[PDB]
RNA sequence: GAUGUUGGAUCAGGACACCCAAAUGGUGCAGCCGCUAUUAAAGGUUCGUUUGUUCAACGAUUAAAGUCCUACGUGAUCUGAG
């Protein structure tokens, strides 16, 4: 459960990412029309004063159980063509999200390792 | 909402509640039987059966004897559980305690009463509901089914 | 020199309520159906696991995961317990059911009892104690029939923590308490406890009827 | 909220001399085979209850007598006795108390 | 004459009180055993299976609930319904019920005679079997009708299907309107004044009276509800236990109505269950103790192994 | 010899001079968008930054983020920033 307002951690190696900022990223908003995001969601976020689109890798709400539960909040920085900003993802992502190849192929693509 | 739940809410709260328990037990233990009002001498039933199975368990057991101590207050009696109170029940299982309910009290208060009472204590026998006799022209009645029943056998 | 004890695991324990008898034997066959095929190994909270998952969505149809156990819960066909590590800094949990048809083999590798009887306290811990080796080897038992006691304390990340751990209801004997705490935080902590509880009797529940008679349902459907 | 009138009486009539405000008579009371008073059937009776628990009083004053201080209580078990009766065996060993009543009717000897 | 009041157990001596009972739960047993075989004692006329046919229900008691895998990975929850004594009371012809179908009366769980009246004792006694706690009726097409006093079994709805339920749902009492309705409250920190919970404005200035629908604090929960489109996955003979999907309104261990399903998408699905009902002298064979969905993961199995 | 007055909170009853959803006419309608007109009130009609503010601007969205009346609904239910 990530919602308006959660400072999310941005796991994907980009420039926005790990250049330090005065201002923790925080989750302007979510695309589900329910206001809570879960793992395989899209996120707009709020990043060094503008507006970069993410998607939410993992989070440290529990989940149906066998899924992969996480002690933060991981988010991967995206634009709109669905393309990750970054090169690659270290910390683990839930082997769940490859059930959509759709829209989720690069950053599948790009990702390390699956837990 | 109440559902399921076994306990009574007694006293100035679940602390105060454990405390007149805690008197009411020691008085138990004491006078083998007394006199209180209907819903506590009804909660104390379950602890006062209870207690006596730590009996018991034997003098030694260490468990039972902390126990023994929270929940008599008087000190003198604690031997008087485990070794005279315990030992008079061996066979029977769970048969310790009548509890009966009493006239409600004469004070202008009209509590609901009861006397809980263990089960052997050298006191007057207190005045027991009597089972109606063999004799009765119905029970008298069923005598004859019973026989009946016998002969077809 | 035979130390006989039998260990029952746990979620053949019915819980307190006032359920039907007729259920308890229907998920008793059922798991007891079930252990038949897959193995299940005895283990505790703070005992080392590596279960392997069927995945569908894998190339590999398997999925491994290795980690502590910090907690069971359940009964019946619905046991579960949940595993805990730190994968390349990352803390990881999952939440496992026992008698789950995509779960292929369990594997102990180390048998181990830590003080409390739930580690969730691992969350709050330092990284150390949550980092495990992926490729570690089963380190098996001498059978000394003593499942090896480890006492250890632990470190904690400076407060708060995810619970409030100090507290008297919590009952935690492996934490540190000394380089965590200040001794005005240790009197607060007291002003929550309730010495009472332990002496509550009534409270106490009652078991070992059942116990015979569900060890003797399990010795009944070895035999057959 | 302050009413806005007066009710009449026949309001009144009807509302307190309704047919759930008015006591309910109670079938269950019946009599007691020893003293012929009056009780509920579910109850013990009272004037039976009355001498028994004046008969206790008095037993545990005397129990009273025979105990030397407010601590001090006996491990023995106790068998009370009256005018004219001696210790059996099998309640020899135990706590004794002498009374000058014969033994009432209803207190048996066991 | 002034009459006292009487229970059954008040005047019996000690000798007579076990006498009693033993003799009850033998006139009982026996009974009930005696009516163990419908088919050969008067059977009513069979009828064959037209396409506009209802079947008759079953009254069941609700266990618990428990977990259950598909063969596909997904984990179902399901509710175990047990049949314990069921038998079909009496008949209402077509006219006179609803003028269209005709009523079939079904009994639930026995209890004992003590505490029944005088009339319902009489209604069994005319028929021969012990008093049932929950007597519900069931509406039944004429080809669907049975012979009153006959034994229903729970291997009447066979494995995939859906099923209804009717229950008492859980009584929570009088409970406030946050509760019955859901409305929000009213925020708690800002300086309210005794008012967290209440409902609020209740009506229009204009209208002067509250309007005769307005939602109030009041009962909530006892009352009769209906579970649609229930799918059954296991079947246990022995026992007679039937796993339903989900969950079933009322406290567990209640006493619970089962019908096949009424929604429109499976009107034509009794086409292919024993139709009067289900009879375990008839076929003369043994019916595995569990009938299984084709979906549903077995107790054992070879452990899902996708590819 | 008192019908306590702005904006919110809660709960909304109604109109239709439809903002969405549903059938359609006309087009300077090829299709995609559109722009107009007819018929349809069971159901919907968001979350924020600044203002006491309704209004308005602005950020982000939604199938849409209607126009109104009800003592500018609703203070013996609440809040008083005004
Ligand atoms: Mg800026
Ligand atoms: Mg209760
Ligand atoms: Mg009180
Ligand atoms: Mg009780
Ligand atoms: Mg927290
Ligand atoms: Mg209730
Ligand atoms: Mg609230
Ligand atoms: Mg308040
Ligand atoms: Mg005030
Ligand atoms: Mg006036
Ligand atoms: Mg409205
Ligand atoms: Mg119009
Ligand atoms: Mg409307
Ligand atoms: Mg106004
Ligand atoms: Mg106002
Ligand atoms: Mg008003
Ligand atoms: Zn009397």
């Amino acid at each position: 459960a990530i919602q308006k307002m959660t400072r999310v951690r941005v796991v994907d190696n980009s420039a926005l990412g790990t250049t330090p900022y005065h201002r923790p990223p925080r989750c302007i908003h979510v695309y589900n029309k329910t206001g809570v995001g879960k793992v395989g969601d899209r996120i707009l976020l709020a990043i060094r004063g503008q507006k970069k689109k993410a998607l939410i890798v993992g989070h440290r709400m529990p989940g149906p159980r066998m899924t992969p539960r996480f002690d933060s909040n991981n988010v991967v920085l995206l634009e709109d063509n669905g393309n990750p900003v970054g090169t690659r993802i270290k910390t683990p992502i839930p082997s769940s999200l490859r059930q959509r190849e759709g829209e989720f192929s690069k950053v599948l693509a790009i990702a390390q390792n699956f837990v | 909402i109440s559902h399921g739940r076994v306990f009574r809410r007694l006293g100035l709260g679940p602390e105060s509640r454990i405390h007149l328990l805690q008197n009411l037990l020691t008085g138990l233990v004491r006078h083998e039987r007394i006199e209180a009002s209907w819903a506590r001498v009804d909660e104390l039933r379950g602890y006062a059966e209870k207690l006596i199975d730590y009996g018991k368990l034997g003098d030694t057991n260490e468990r039972a004897m902390r126990m023994a101590d929270f929940w008599l207050t008087e000190k003198d009696l604690i031997p008087k559980l485990f070794q005279v109170l315990a030992p008079r029940f061996q066979g029977q299982n769970g048969g310790y305690t009548r509890m009966l309910q009493i006239p409600n009290r004469n004070e202008q208060d009209r509590a609901k009463m009861a006397v809980i009472e263990y089960k052997g204590n050298c006191l007057p026998p207190l005045p027991l509901p009597r089972r109606d006799s063999n004799l009765t022209l119905l029970n008298q009645l069923l005598q004859g089914l019973r026989q009946d029943q016998e002969a077809s056998s | 020199q035979r130390p006989e004890t039998r260990f029952l695991s746990p979620e053949f324990i019915p819980p307190r309520g006032r359920t039907n008898p007729l259920k308890f034997q229907i998920e008793r066959k059922d798991m007891l159906e079930r252990r038949k095929i897959l193995h299940i190994p005895e283990f505790y909270v703070g005992s080392i696991l590596r279960v392997t998952t069927a995945d569908p969505y894998a190339s590999a149809k398997t999925s491994q995961f290795l980690g502590i156990c910090i907690q069971r819960s359940g009964s019946g066909l619905g046991a579960t317990f949940i595993l805990r590590n730190t994968i390349e800094g990352q803390g990881v949990e999952i939440c496992f059911e026992l008698y789950n048809p995509r779960i292929q083999e369990i594997q102990v590798v180390k048998l181990e009892k830590r003080l409390d009887n739930s580690l969730l306290y691992l969350r709050d811990a330092l990284p150390e104690y949550s980092t495990f080796d992926v490729n570690m080897k089963p380190i098996t038992q001498e059978f000394n029939q003593e499942v090896p006691v480890n006492q250890l304390k632990v470190k904690m990340k400076p407060k708060p923590w995810s619970k409030r751990w100090e507290r008297p209801k919590f009952n935690i004997k492996g934490i540190r308490f000394d380089l965590c705490l200040t001794e005005e935080q240790m009197r607060e902590a007291q002003k929550w406890s309730q010495p009472w509880l332990e002496f509550d009797m009534m409270r106490e529940y009652d078991t070992s009827k059942i116990e015979a008679a569900i060890w003797d349902e399990i010795e009944a459907s070895k035999n057959s | 909220a302050a009413p806005k009138n007066r009710r009449s009486i026949e309001v009144n009539r009807c509302r307190r001399r309704n047919p759930q405000k008015l006591i309910k008579v109670k079938n269950n009371i019946d009599v007691c085979p020893e003293c012929g008073h009056l009780k509920q059937k579910h109850i013990l009776c009272g004037y039976c209850y009355e001498k028994v628990r004046k008969e206790t009083a008095e037993i545990r004053r005397q129990m009273g007598k025979q105990e030397g201080g407010p601590f001090r209580a006996p491990t023995t078990e106790t068998v009370v006795l009256y005018s004219g009766e001696t210790p059996s065996e099998q309640d020899q060993g135990k706590r004794i108390i002498e009374r000058e009543r014969k033994r009432p009717s209803w207190f048996t000897q066991n | 004459h002034g009459k006292s009041v009487t229970w059954w157990d008040e005047h019996l001596s000690e000798e007579n009180v076990p006498f009693v009972k033993q003799l009850v739960s033998d006139e009982n047993k026996a009974q009930l055993a005696s009516k163990l075989c419908p088919l050969k004692d008067e059977p009513w006329p069979i009828h064959p299976w037209e396409p506009g046919s209802s079947r008759v229900g079953l009254i069941a008691l609700k266990l618990g609930m428990m977990p259950l895998w598909t063969k596909d990975g997904q984990k179902h929850v399901v509710t175990l319904l047990q049949v314990q004594d069921c038998h079909v009371l009496k008949y209402t012809p077509k006219e006179n019920h609803n003028g269209r179908m005709a009523a079939l009366t079904v009994g639930g769980k026995t209890v004992s005679h003590f505490h029944k009246s005088a009339s319902i004792l009489e209604f069994y006694q005319e028929l021969g079997l012990p008093p049932k706690q929950k007597v519900k009726i069931f509406n039944v097409t004429e080809n669907a009708v049975i012979k009153p006093g006959t034994p229903l079994y729970a291997a009447h709805f066979r494995p995939g299907q859906y099923v209804d339920v009717t229950a008492k749902t859980i009584g929570k009492g009088f409970q406030g309107v946050m509760r019955r309705w859901g409305f929000k409250g009213q925020p708690a920190t800002h300086g309210q004044t005794k008012t967290h919970r209440r409902p609020g404005a209740i009506s229009t200035g204009d209208v002067a009276r509250v309007w005769p629908g307005t939602k109030m604090p009041g009962q909530l929960g006892n009352i009769d509800r209906t579970a649609f489109g229930l799918k059954v996955w296991r079947i246990n003979t022995k026992h007679n236990i039937i796993y339903v999907n989900g969950s079933v309104p009322g406290h567990k261990n209640c006493l619970v109505k089962i019908k096949d399903s009424k929604l429109p998408a499976y009107k034509d699905f009794c086409k292919n269950l024993p139709f009067p009902t289900y009879f375990p002298d008839g076929d003369e064979e043994a019916l595995p103790e569990d009938l299984y969905d084709e979906n549903v993961c077995q107790p054992g199995a070879p452990s899902i192994t996708f590819t």
